[PDB]
RNA sequence: ACCAGGUUGAUUCUGCCUGACGUGUGCGCUAGUCUUGGGGACUUAGCCAUGCAAGCCAGCGAAGCGCGGAGCGGCGGACGGCUCAGUAGGACGGCGAUAAUCCACCCGCAGCAGAGACAAGGAUAACCGCGGCAAGCUGCGGCUAAGACAUGGACAGGCUGCGGCGCGGGGAGGCGCGGGCAGCGGACAGGGAGCGGCUGCGGCGGAGUUGCUGGCCCAUCAGCUGGUAGGUAGGGUAAGGGCCUACCUAGGCGACGACGGGUGACGGGGGGUGAGAGCCCGGAACCGGAGAGGGAGCCUGAGAAACAGCUCCCACGUCCAAGGACGGCAGCAGGCGCGGAACUUGCCCAAUCCCGGCGGGGGAGGCAGCCACAAGACGUCGCACGGCAAAGGAGUGCGACUGGAGGGCAAGUCUGGUGCCAGCAGCCGCGAUUCCAGCUCCAGGAGCGCACAUGAGUGUUGCUGCAGUUAAAACGUCCGUAGUCGGCCCCGCGCUGUGAGGAAACCGCGGGGCCCAAGGCGGCGGGCAGCACGGGAGCGGGGGCGACAG
């Protein structure tokens, strides 16, 4: 039948908060994003991850913190960049699940290769270093990417370099 | 009616309370069917009959350039207000114009009294296209 | 990535594989199958004809001759 | 034709039902085959599922048993003496189930005197049944349904079952 | 609508067949053969999705035309033939003999068996009825029927029937302590030993089962297929052996205990 | 889990209005690329030109010149597709029942009449001619087939009545089977491409009935009911039944809301929105129902009260040589009409599948086109390659608007015009910080604005959780029945835990480098005041108190 879909972004409830409208834009001008939707996607993706953790810390079933909590932390470590949890089953999950609630949207915004090109001093010009991604100059290990919100992983983070 | 076995009494009672709620009162009565102008369907389209002189509610003193319009789907004669300064000369008699509401849930907007609908397109081309000159009336 | 098949005879190839892929290699076109719109009208005329075509065409032109 | 549905009926509370859909063949009934006496004519019907139901239109004889001795004959039907549901059905001599009918006594009295030759006590046990036999009156009920089976089988009335019915006609 | 449904939608197909959503609108409607539709899969699923002999129906038509497929010792040259639980698919080309059986993922799986295990199959009886002339012939759940069996064979028993011979060679009763296979339900594809039988006069006898691992579950006895007595298994067991490992056990192997 | 503006000279409230957010429907302006999905449901279940959409075959095999393919015969056309008018329970959902029932394909079993039997009888279509007729359609003659239609021949199954012990199953029996007497009745005279017929038992696949239960509004709808409620008996049906009839009882339902009405009501899986309780929606993928212009009746068949079958009536429409003949796009495109509102008279069976015993057919279906309708990702021209049923695209490969700038509300007391005019403004408001332009600036951004509807805002519907001295609101009083609520002590039921069984889609979660993403695909879960088991408490039953209860 039909393939399912979802809404990536959301809009704020009060659209003209002058306090928010510059705290958005400094988080936007740091990473040089196209629009607020690119920022509000990661602000949503970080939020329901925080909303996921807050419903695991409430849980009565300790199997749930075992199954979904280690799944959430490995999601933070492997595809994300968290890089500190042992998964020991010595309740370092609950030490780290309460570290999920302090994560910002900017914690996810740095993970994109638009930022990661700048992390190894590769193109030095973030406001138009995206021109090199858009014209296919940045190449991960064997494949070229023209999607600057690529969200690079743990293992892939060193293996980035410019190609021609 | 607060006992543990009062659910059918509470549903019977609170529904009779809810009939006094004005938002639920219109859905209960079906007033959007009683006036087929803009309630059940948006964008009523009809034939212009005459240009109307109507004066704004005081303290504001101006003259809004309304028009009577007879609808095609109903034959109802409703008055509609023309926005977008100087547009009243761009619409003529026996035109077929489309009408929209004011965003006031069926009431008058601002200084205009009685006029609950406003024109957006004349002869299936918009007034925003004519107020700036983007399109042309056929 | 290529998913390729390794047959053992040309005859099992043209039998098992679909008819368009042997048109890719060699261009057989063994069945004409005129066109879909032509084959519909050709069959739909044959459906209303009772009996053989020769009895129907003879009775038709005999009335056309008159 | 006639239907079997309750879509025309009222509800238990007396409410009238709305009749909207067209009639189905799932619930279709038929005419009463008012089976009468005459030379045998049975009607064949390809009814539901192709099975052939035979209803008797006219019907001459019935396979009637004597339950006391376990012997049977197909004696001819003479007239319906009693019908339980309506006396209209006995005036027209309509053969249905449970209809008390007057049978042909000749074939039954031949074996009945033959067993009466050996056992003399048999006639004294029910004097009323053997009273009507010498007069030639022999009565039975149809137990089969002639509109469904196409036959008029049953048993000879004897005993208190007989005196129950001869008070009814 | 109403009548014999000739078509079958892809979403309405049984999820044990493991058909994708985006494969098409329709799924292959099985023929009305030996197994019920809830407990069967067609041949045309096995020969393209499981064994992948044919990628195309034109290839699949050729395979059934040349009659190389043979299930329960009969050729069965039908595209939509319903093969069910315990039935043995034996292909003389490739010399591959498989028995259709469930998996832990609640799906049908073709389990490779030996050439000697392919000579028989197991059938759960449905009813037991004297035929005309006094022939006491029983009826299996897959629509097979056999006569002159052991009189001790009553309902819910599984019988070991030969394939190449139409007789029943082995009998397995439905008591406590028997190795059971769970055909339908939440515990589909689980192998366990029957602990208790609760009768429930009127309807739905309930069987209590603990597996080899020790996990206890309850099912209807109609969803209970005996595969062995206490000493032995009468069939080979598939991959995973019907354990149905828990989600935390799936979690603990990835990250340690 | 949010408020903000607005009653005043100022205040505190009540109170509504409006802003602020999601959603879907339409409009408007604008527009670079790609993937994916959607799209005449709402008004008109309105009207339809033209083409296409359900055909196929292996028995028999004519013409035509062994090939052949007509007709007979057979199978399907009752499925899919479309639509949502009717439907307030004939539905649907959940749980059942059918010991009250029928059956095609297919599967597994048993079987199929010795009859002259090394054998089967009369036909008819095709065809050969001769025709009628504007057309649609049809006649006469001559022959000739069968897995068509018969004949022949009864061991069984079957039917009915009566009799009647047991053996099996089932919760429960003359349900199955064996044993009886009668009356009926009743399964192979086929073939040198695989077999094909028929009878029965068991499935499968269906189907009909059916029980319990749940689900909108109106009391300015309070009493309703006559085949109505029941009994007996028969009829009828595949089948229980007031289903029907005959006779007889006087019942049946109702404030625990009957009955009647309304609905711009198909139901559900579900969807939207909210922290939640809720509120709202469900035309729309899947399931069930219903319909084919309005109807009714039916034939054939296993299955239709069929409609791309028939018969008739009605309302529209067409052709005619005037005698007659036809049409039903709520199938696919397309046209008109309707409206706010919805695409090409494209290509093809390649994929998904279905019919047919295979070569065939399939507007089911896919592919493409149209459309900013939606989701997602990304900017500011021609070869070869590549894929494709075919083409095109993907993939290598070379040569910037939209809205605003007084407050709410982010951003101008800049410039020119306008002078209570024109105009603007959801609310407050302005008449030049608000009009109309220019500039600049702000907001979102290939999108944005508007209208309508709905949710939240709203504890302004209040179960959670409102308010009733004076803001809207305690009925003049008392009695009073249903209703609802209710003292103390001392097996059944409520409640509750687990479990069964419960479709996928969906949703929640979890993976998973489709370049990312939305995804695909694979795991795991939830759903039900139905069912089973458990439960220390609670309630009944019965005694004892005698309540700052009476
Ligand atoms: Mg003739
Ligand atoms: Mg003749
Ligand atoms: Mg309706
Ligand atoms: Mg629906
Ligand atoms: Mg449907
Ligand atoms: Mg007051």
């Amino acid at each position: 039948a039909r393939p399912k879909y979802s809404k990536r972004s959301r809009v704020p409830r009060k659209p003209y908060e002058k306090d928010r409208l510059i705290d958005e834009m400094k988080l936007l001008g740091e990473f040089g994003l196209k629009n607020k939707r690119e920022l509000w996607t990661q602000e949503k993706i970080c939020d329901d991850i925080k909303k996921r953790a807050r419903d695991l810390l409430i849980s009565t079933d300790e199997s749930e913190i075992i199954i979904n909590g280690r799944a959430l932390l490995n999601k933070l470590i492997k595809l994300g960049i968290f890089s500190d949890v042992d998964f020991k089953d010595m309740d370092d999950i609950k030490r780290n699940l309460e570290k999920v609630l302090d994560l910002t949207a900017s914690h996810f915004l740095r993970r994109r290769l638009q930022h990661r090109v700048f992390e190894a001093c590769l193109a030095k010009s973030v406001h138009h270093a995206r021109n090199l991604i858009n014209h296919r100059h940045i190449t991960v290990r064997g494949c070229v990417i023209d999607k600057p919100g690529y969200m690079v992983f743990a293992e892939n983070e060193g293996h980035i370099e410019i190609n021609k | 009616m607060k006992g543990l076995y009062c659910a059918k009494k509470l549903k019977r009672n609170r529904q009779a309370k809810r009939r006094n709620d004005p938002t639920y009162r219109k859905r209960l009565l079906g007033t959007k069917y009683k006036q087929d102008i803009i309630g059940v369907a948006p964008q009523a389209k009809g034939i212009v009959l005459e240009k109307i002189e109507v004066e704004a509610k005081q303290p504001n003193s101006a003259i809004r350039k309304a028009v009577r319009v007879q609808l095609i789907k109903n034959g109802k004669k409703v008055s509609a207000f023309v926005p977008y300064d100087g547009a009243i000369n761009d619409i003529d008699m026996n035109d077929i114009v489309t009408l929209e509401g004011f965003g006031k849930k069926g009431r008058s907007k601002g200084d205009i009294p009685g006029i609950r609908y406003k024109v957006c397109k004349v002869q299936n081309v918009s007034l925003l296209a004519l107020f700036r000159g983007k399109k042309d009336k056929p | 990535k290529c998913k390729v098949r390794i047959y053992e005879s040309p005859e099992m190839l043209r039998e098992i594989e679909r008819d368009f892929v042997v048109k890719r290699k060699t261009g057989e076109e063994v069945r004409k199958k005129k066109a879909r719109r032509v084959r519909k009208k050709e069959r739909k005329e044959k459906a209303k004809i009772f009996g053989t075509l020769r009895r129907h065409l003879k009775k038709a032109e005999k009335r056309a001759q008159k | 034709g006639l239907s079997r549905s309750n879509r025309h009926k009222r509800t238990k509370t007396g409410a009238k039902k709305p009749i909207f859909c067209k009639k189905r063949k799932f619930h279709m009934a038929r005419q009463p085959s008012n089976t009468k006496i005459g030379e045998d004519k049975l009607q064949e019907l390809r009814c539901r599922g192709g099975v052939i139901k035979k209803r008797a239109l006219r019907l001459s004889s019935g396979n009637f048993t004597c339950r006391t001795h376990g012997f049977s004959y197909k004696t001819k039907i003479m007239q319906v003496m009693y019908h339980p549901s309506s006396n209209e059905l006995m005036r027209t001599n309509t053969l249905t189930k449970s209809a008390v009918i007057k049978l042909d006594s000749k074939q039954f009295k031949e074996k009945f005197d033959s067993i009466l030759s050996t056992d003399s006590e048999l006639k004294n046990t029910d004097p009323l049944f053997f009273s009507n036999l010498d007069a030639g009156k022999l009565y039975g009920v149809i137990v089969s349904r002639p509109g469904q089976c196409g036959r008029a089988d049953g048993y000879i009335l004897q005993g208190d079952e007989l005196n129950f019915y001869i008070n009814k006609f | 609508t109403r009548g014999p449904r000739r078509h079958l939608k892809r979403l309405n197909a049984p999820s044990s067949w493991q058909l994708d959503k985006l494969g098409g609108k329709y799924a292959p409607k099985p023929s009305s053969g030996p197994h019920r539709l809830s407990e069967c899969i067609p041949l045309c699923i096995l020969l393209t999705r499981k064994l992948e002999y044919a990628t195309t129906t034109k290839e699949l038509k050729y395979i059934l035309r040349k009659k190389m497929i043979k299930v329960n010792g009969v050729v069965r040259t039908d595209k939509d033939f319903p093969v069910g639980f315990m039935d043995v698919i034996s292909i003389d080309t490739t010399n591959e003999n498989m028995r259709l059986l469930y998996s832990n993922n609640r799906a049908f799986m073709l389990h490779n068996i030996s050439s000697e295990e392919a000579t028989y199959r197991l059938c759960r009886v449905s009813k037991k009825k004297m035929g005309i002339g006094g022939i006491p012939y029983i009826y299996t759940q897959d629509g097979s029927t056999f006569r002159y069996c052991d009189p001790k064979i009553n309902v819910n028993d599984v019988v070991k029937v030969n394939i190449k011979e139409k007789k029943v060679v082995g009998f397995l009763p439905f008591k406590s302590g028997m190795k059971v296979f769970i055909t339908k339900g939440k515990n589909l594809g689980c192998i366990g030993v029957i602990s208790g039988i609760e009768k429930h006069m009127g309807s739905h006898d309930i069987a209590y089962v603990v597996d080899a691992k020790g996990r206890s579950f309850s099912t209807r006895t109609s969803n209970a297929f005996i595969i062995g007595d206490s000493e032995s298994y009468w069939i080979s067991l598939p991959e995973g052996e019907g354990i149905k490992i828990s989600e935390l056990e799936k979690s603990n192997i990835k990250y340690g205990e």
